[PDB]
């Protein structure tokens, strides 16, 4: 049925520094339009499973 | 438009392509990019589209 408890991050502003860690969960903003914490086009949740 | 069983095929060629007017037009219900994320299209060059 699928183990959906193992997630990974697929969007970030900038690549990590070595051994750096980032557990935030802010709504990513691809396009120029601001997101205001809601999903939509060019406003994506940053974690996939 | 064209049927689904005889789709069309236009071979875009040498020009200046601006995928931003596409990406941000907000009129599209689905805009998925596979080989390459959408925002980096206006920064690459290919042979044929």
């Amino acid at each position: 049925g699928g183990n959906y408890n193992y997630l990974y991050r697929l969007f970030r502003k900038s690549n990590l520094k070595p051994f750096e860690r980032d557990i935030s969960t802010e709504i990513y903003q691809a396009g120029s339009t601001p997101c205001n914490g809601v999903e939509g086009f060019n406003c994506y949740f940053p974690l996939q499973s | 438009f064209a049927s689904v069983y005889a789709w069309n095929r236009k071979r875009i060629s040498n020009c200046v392509a601006d995928y931003s007017v596409l990406y941000n037009s907000a009129s599209f219900s689905t805009f998925k990019c596979y080989g390459v994320s959408p925002t980096k299209l206006n920064d690459l060059c290919f042979t044929n589209v």
